[PDB]
C-alpha cells in the first residue's frame, strides 16, 4: 500500500503540475497521459478494474489522441503568440486554485468513511445488470447525447 | 410518454433530412413539438415515472414552456440546412429530460445533451458569433467540472447520487456549493452572470430568443430540486440583481442589455427557491416567457445580428400592434399591474418572505424600482421619432404568435385565480 | 482518504490551468484533469456507498467524450482561418 | 476474476520492457562515430522544404479520431452486455440494441454525409 | 430663495440618479471581453460562495 500508493499519488500530483504548468502542448498532453496512466493503476487499486482499462483506452488512446490530432493539424505547441500576458493573474489564479482544494480539503477534512466494501473488483460482469437496468435510462440518454455531438461536430466544420 | 415523440422525431429526421427539403424538415419538426405539447397537456395531472425519469408539475410546466419557446424560435429559422433544425429538438428533449429527473448523474448527461446544440446553433459564423460560442463553451465546461465535482462530493455525503439526501455538514454544504455554481452559471445568476452579456449579444437573435427563455426555465427547473441554504440564495439574488440593473443602465445595445435584464430576472426568481414553490416560479416563468420570447421576436424582425435601442423607435409608427406588444412585455417584464409580472414578482417575493428574508427583498424591490428607468427607456422609445433602422415586419407566423404571447400575459395578469388554481397535481 | 485529498488538488490545479493557461486547448485540458478528479472521487465514494460510483465514473467519461468532440469541432471552427488560438485575440464583445 | 498478483507481475513485465528498451537505445547511441555535420542534422531533401511551407494540414484527421472516440465509448458500452449476456435475458438485449441503434444512426448520418472533405 | 433650495433639491435628486447610473458602469465594466477576466471572476464569485456556505 503506502510504499507504493505514496509513488502513485506522487506521480499524480506532479503530472497535474506538469499539465497546468508546461507550454508545451504535446508535453503537457503526455504529462496527462501518464497521469491517466497512474490514475488507470489506482483505480485497480480501488478494486475498479474495468474502469482503469477503459480509462487507458478511451481517455488517453482516443480522447487526448484527437487533443494531439488537433494540436498537431494546428501546430499551437508555442502557445505564447497573441500574449496579452496579465503576468499578475499568474500568482493570483494560483491563489484561487489554493483556495478550491481547501474548502474541499475543508469539507473533507476530519472526514473518516467506511471504505470496507467487497466490490469483487470493478468487473464488467457485475456491471452488465447495473448498466442495463438501473442506469439503461441514463445509458440511451448518453448514448443520444453522442449521437447528436457527432451531427454537432460534423454541422460546425462542414464547409460549403 | 412524450419524451418517446420528442425521441422519434428528432431520430427519423436526422436521416429524412436527406431525402426532405430543409423545408420539409422545418414543417416536422413543428409537428413534433405541438405534438408533443399537446401530449403533454393530455397528461395535465397524470405524473408519469418510469425510472430516474419523473413527471410532476415542476416537469409538465416547465417542459411546456420549453416546447413554446423552440416551438416559436423554429419558426423564425429559415436556413436552408436542416441540422439547424435538429439541433432545436434535441435542446428540447434535452431540458425536457432536466427536468423529469432528480439524479445527479442523468442531470449531468441532460445539462450537456440539452446544451450542445446551443453552442452550434449560434453560428452564423459572424466573426462575434465564433467569440461567443468560444467563451459559452469554455465557462460551460468548467460549471459542468465543478457541476461533477459536486455531484461526488453529494455522492459522497449519501450513498445515492438522487436529491433529497439527509445531508452532512461541511461536506454535504459544500456539495450543495459545487452543484449550485454550475446551475446558477446555467440560470445567468452572478457573481457567474459574465457569459450571459456577451452570449446574448453575439448569437442570432432567434436562437437569443430560445436561450433566454427555454434554458433559464430548464434550468430553474433543476434548481427547483435543491435544497439550496438561505445564506447561497441571499448572496445570489443581491449580487445577481444589483449588478443587472445597474449594469443594464449602462448598456447601448437592446441585447446585451436585456441580457443583463435576465440575469436580474434570474435573481428574482431565485426567490421562489426560497420555499421551492414550483407555483410562484411556474408563473413567474410563465409571464417571462411570454413576454421575452415576445421581445426577441420582434428584435428577429428588426435584425438578426445586432439590435441599438434607436431601432426599437417610432415601432408603433411603423407597426401599431407590434409597438403595442413591445410595449405590453417592456411593463410586464417590469412587473406593472394589471400585467401579469406583478403576479410572478409578488409570488416569489411572497415565498421569501414567508422564508423570512426581509433585506434581501427590500433590496430586491429597489433594484426593480431601478429597472424601470430602462424598462420605459425600451418599452416607450416605441412612439419615438423614426430614426434609419432595418424593418422586417415578419410573416404572419410571428405577428400571430406575439399576439398570443400579449393576448395571454394581459389575460392571465388580469385573473390569475384561472391557471394559478391548477399549477398544483392539477385539478 | 488520500485519494479523496489528491482529487480535490487534481481539480485545484486544473483551476490553476483554466485561469493561468492562454491556449484554448491547453485549458480543455485542465478542465479534463478536473473530470478525472471527480471520477476519481467517485469511484473513492462508490467504493464506500456500494459500486454505483463505477457506472457513474462510465457515463462521465461518455459525457467527456461528447463535449470534447464538440468543443475541439469548435476549436477548429474558430481558430481555422483564424491567427495564434490565444484566448485573449477575441476582445469583441465588451462590457 | 484474477488476483491481484497478476498485475504487480504486469508491472515487473513492463520493467523488463522498459529496461531491454534502454539498453537497447544505450547500445545504439554509445557505439556510433559521432561526427554531427550541419546538412546531416537538416531534416530532408536537398537543402530545405521537403513539404517545407505548407498549410496546416486537413481536418480529415481530426474527424477520423473524433469519430473513434465516440465509437470506442459505443463499444466500451457494449462490453458490460458482453459478459452478462444470459442473465440480462431479453430486456438487456433489447436495451442494447435500441443503444446500437442510435450510435448507428449516427454512423449513417456521418456516412451519408461522409467525409472526404 | 426656497424656490433656488427646492431646484437644488431637485439637482440633489438627479446627483442620486447619476450615481446610480456611474455605479451601473462600473459594474458592467466588469465585463471586459478577456476569457481569462471571466474564468477569474467567475471562479472567485463561485469560492465567496463556498465560504459563505459556512
Amino acid at each position: 500500500m503506502s510504499l507504493l500508493e505514496g509513488l502513485a499519488l506522487f506521480l499524480l500530483l506532479l503530472s497535474g503540475v506538469l499539465v497546468v504548468t508546461l507550454r508545451n502542448a504535446i508535453h503537457a498532453a503526455l504529462a496527462l497521459i501518464l497521469n491517466f496512466l497512474v490514475l488507470a493503476g489506482v483505480y485497480v487499486a480501488l478494486d475498479a478494474r474495468f474502469l482503469g482499462f477503459i480509462q487507458v483506452i478511451v481517455y488517453a488512446g482516443a480522447i487526448v489522441v484527437l487533443f494531439l490530432f488537433v494540436i498537431m493539424l494546428l501546430f499551437a505547441a508555442q502557445g505564447e503568440i497573441g500574449f496579452d500576458p496579465l503576468v499578475r493573474s499568474r500568482p493570483l489564479a494560483a491563489l484561487l486554485a489554493l483556495g478550491v482544494a481547501g474548502i474541499l480539503a475543508a469539507g473533507l477534512w476530519g472526514l473518516d468513511l467506511a471504505f470496507t466494501q467487497d466490490l469483487k473488483g470493478g468487473l464488467p460482469q457485475a456491471l452488465g445488470p447495473l448498466l442495463y437496468g438501473d442506469w439503461l435510462f441514463v445509458l440511451l440518454a448518453v448514448g443520444f447525447l453522442l449521437m447528436a455531438a457527432t451531427v454537432v461536430a460534423v454541422a460546425l466544420v462542414e464547409p460549403g | 410518454m412524450t419524451l418517446a415523440i420528442l425521441a422519434v422525431f428528432s431520430v427519423a429526421l436526422t436521416l429524412l433530412g436527406f431525402v426532405l427539403p430543409p423545408q420539409g424538415v422545418k414543417r416536422a419538426t413543428l409537428l413534433g413539438l405541438a405534438l408533443a405539447l399537446a401530449s403533454l397537456l393530455l397528461t395535465w395531472g397524470k405524473p408519469f415515472a418510469f425510472g430516474p425519469y419523473a413527471v410532476d408539475g415542476v416537469s409538465q410546466v416547465f417542459t411546456l414552456l420549453a416546447l413554446l419557446g423552440a416551438l416559436w424560435t423554429v419558426g423564425l429559422v429559415r436556413s436552408g440546412r436542416f441540422e439547424f433544425y435538429l439541433l432545436v429538438l434535441y435542446a428540447a428533449l434535452g431540458m425536457h429530460l432536466l427536468a423529469s429527473t432528480r439524479h445527479l448523474l442523468l442531470m449531468l448527461v441532460a445539462l450537456e445533451a440539452l446544451s450542445l446544440p446551443l453552442y452550434a446553433l449560434a453560428t452564423w459564423r459572424r466573426g462575434q458569433g465564433l467569440e461567443a460560442a468560444l467563451k459559452y463553451f469554455l465557462l460551460g465546461a468548467l460549471a459542468a467540472a465543478f457541476f461533477l465535482y459536486g455531484a461526488a462530493l453529494f455522492y459522497g455525503a449519501t450513498g445515492s447520487l438522487v436529491l433529497g439526501a439527509p445531508g452532512e455538514g461541511p461536506l454535504y454544504a459544500l456539495a450543495l456549493g459545487l452543484l449550485l455554481v454550475g446551475l446558477g452559471f446555467k440560470a445567468a445568476l452572478a457573481p457567474f452572470h459574465f457569459w450571459t452579456p456577451d452570449v446574448y449579444q453575439g448569437s442570432p437573435t432567434p436562437v437569443v430568443l430560445f436561450m433566454a427563455t427555454s434554458v433559464k426555465a430548464a434550468a430553474f427547473a433543476a434548481l427547483l430540486r435543491v435544497a439550496a441554504p438561505p445564506e447561497a440564495l441571499a448572496l445570489l439574488v443581491a449580487l445577481s440583481v444589483v449588478v443587472g440593473n445597474l449594469a443594464a443602465l449602462a448598456q447601448k445595445e437592446a441585447k446585451r442589455l436585456l441580457a443583463y435584464s435576465s440575469i436580474a430576472h434570474a435573481g428574482y426568481m431565485a426567490l421562489a427557491l426560497y420555499t421551492g414553490n414550483a407555483q410562484a416560479l411556474g408563473f413567474y416563468l410563465l409571464t417571462y416567457v411570454l413576454a421575452t420570447g415576445l421581445a426577441f421576436a420582434v428584435l428577429s424582425q428588426i435584425s438578426p445580428d445586432r439590435v441599438p435601442l434607436e431601432a426599437l423607435r417610432g415601432l408603433y409608427r411603423k407597426d401599431p400592434l407590434l409597438g403595442l406588444a413591445f410595449l405590453v412585455a417592456m411593463l410586464s417584464l417590469l412587473g406593472l399591474p394589471p400585467l401579469a409580472g406583478f403576479w410572478g414578482k409578488y409570488l416569489a417575493f411572497a415565498e421569501a418572505a414567508r422564508a423570512g428574508a426581509w433585506g434581501v427583498l427590500v433590496l430586491a424591490l429597489v433594484t426593480s424600482a431601478v429597472s424601470a428607468y430602462y424598462y420605459l427607456g425600451l418599452g416607450l422609445a416605441v412612439f419615438a421619432r423614426p430614426e434609419e433602422t432595418p424593418f422586417r415586419p415578419g410573416p404572419p407566423w410571428a405577428r400571430a404568435a406575439v399576439v398570443a404571447a400579449g393576448v395571454l400575459l394581459l389575460a392571465l395578469g388580469l385573473l390569475p385565480g384561472l391557471v394559478l388554481p391548477a399549477l398544483a397535481a392539477g385539478g | 482518504m488520500s485519494y479523496l485529498l489528491t482529487s480535490a488538488l487534481l481539480f485545484a490545479l486544473g483551476v490553476y490551468g483554466v485561469l493561468t493557461r492562454r491556449t484554448a486547448i491547453l485549458v480543455f485540458l485542465s478542465i479534463e484533469l478536473m473530470l478525472n478528479a471527480a471520477n476519481l472521487s467517485l469511484v473513492g465514494f462508490a467504493r464506500a456507498y456500494g459500486l454505483d460510483g463505477q457506472v457513474a465514473a462510465l457515463m462521465v467519461i461518455a459525457v467527456a467524450a461528447a463535449e470534447v468532440a464538440v468543443g475541439l469541432g469548435l476549436i477548429v471552427a474558430i481558430f481555422r482561418h483564424r491567427e495564434s488560438t490565444a484566448v485573449d485575440d477575441l476582445s469583441e464583445l465588451r462590457g | 476474476m484474477a488476483p491481484i498478483q497478476e498485475y504487480v507481475g504486469t508491472l515487473i513485465y513492463v520493467g523488463v520492457a522498459l529496461f531491454i528498451g534502454v539498453a537497447a537505445l544505450l547500445v545504439g547511441a554509445l557505439l556510433g562515430p559521432k561526427k554531427p555535420g550541419r546538412a546531416k542534422l537538416m531534416p530532408y531533401e536537398s537543402g530545405n522544404d521537403p513539404a517545407g511551407e505548407v498549410k496546416r494540414f486537413p481536418v480529415h484527421f481530426y474527424v477520423v479520431a473524433m469519430l473513434f472516440i465516440l465509437f470506442d465509448v459505443e463499444v466500451a458500452f457494449l462490453w458490460p452486455y458482453a459478459v452478462s449476456a444470459g442473465g440480462l435475458g431479453l430486456y438487456g438485449f433489447l436495451g442494447v440494441l435500441a443503444f446500437t441503434l442510435l450510435l448507428f444512426v449516427g454512423f449513417l448520418y456521418e456516412w451519408w454525409k461522409g467525409v472526404m472533405r | 430663495a426656497l424656490f433656488y433650495g427646492d431646484r437644488g433639491l431637485l439637482s440633489g435628486y438627479f446627483g442620486l440618479g447619476g450615481a446610480a447610473r456611474s455605479l451601473g458602469q462600473g459594474l458592467a465594466r466588469l465585463q471586459t471581453g478577456y476569457l481569462r477576466v471571466y474564468a477569474l471572476l467567475f471562479v472567485l464569485g463561485a469560492l465567496l460562495l463556498l465560504g459563505v456556505m459556512r
